[PDB]
């Protein structure tokens, strides 16, 4: 149900976090800086805005 | 209504605190300091988004590093997940 400079995060069904329709896990997902904090993305860590 | 939701929510908050805290290298260097973190968790306790919203910059910093690592327990209730998909938390070592 949200989006970052790298995209939109949606809560699926069966309750998985998805991004680009991808159910991001602890394995294709990392925590990347965002202003004063962090936010989770997947395989697009270098994707300029 | 909010019957018994309040207690679980306070409880769950304190459980997030202790999971973040368990991942500190030197949690006693920050003993009296306070940090406010705004957290977004998935339906199963997985970290989604974390940002600080007040308090000590040094503590806020270490507490974000520890938040990257913590294993946060699964919300035990619809009401609790309703709160912790987005919610601010006072973190105090």
């Amino acid at each position: 149900s949200y989006n970052t400079p790298w995209g939109k995060v949606i809560i699926n069904a069966a309750g998985q976090p998805t991004m680009n329709g991808t159910v991001m896990t602890a394995d294709n997902s990392s925590m990347v800086p965002y202003g004063r904090g962090f936010t989770r993305v997947l395989n697009s860590l270098v994707n300029n805005p | 209504n909010n019957g018994a939701s309040g207690a679980d929510i306070n409880n769950y908050a304190g459980q997030i605190k202790s999971a973040i805290e368990s991942k500190f290298y030197d949690a006693s260097s920050y003993a009296g300091k306070t940090c406010t973190l705004r957290i977004k968790l998935a339906p199963d306790g997985m970290l989604l988004d974390i940002k600080p919203e007040g308090g000590d910059p040094a503590l806020c910093q270490a507490a974000l590093a520890a938040a990257k690592l913590a294993k946060i327990p699964k919300p035990p209730s619809q009401a609790v997940y309703e709160v912790f998909k987005n919610a601010p938390l006072d973190f105090k070592p």
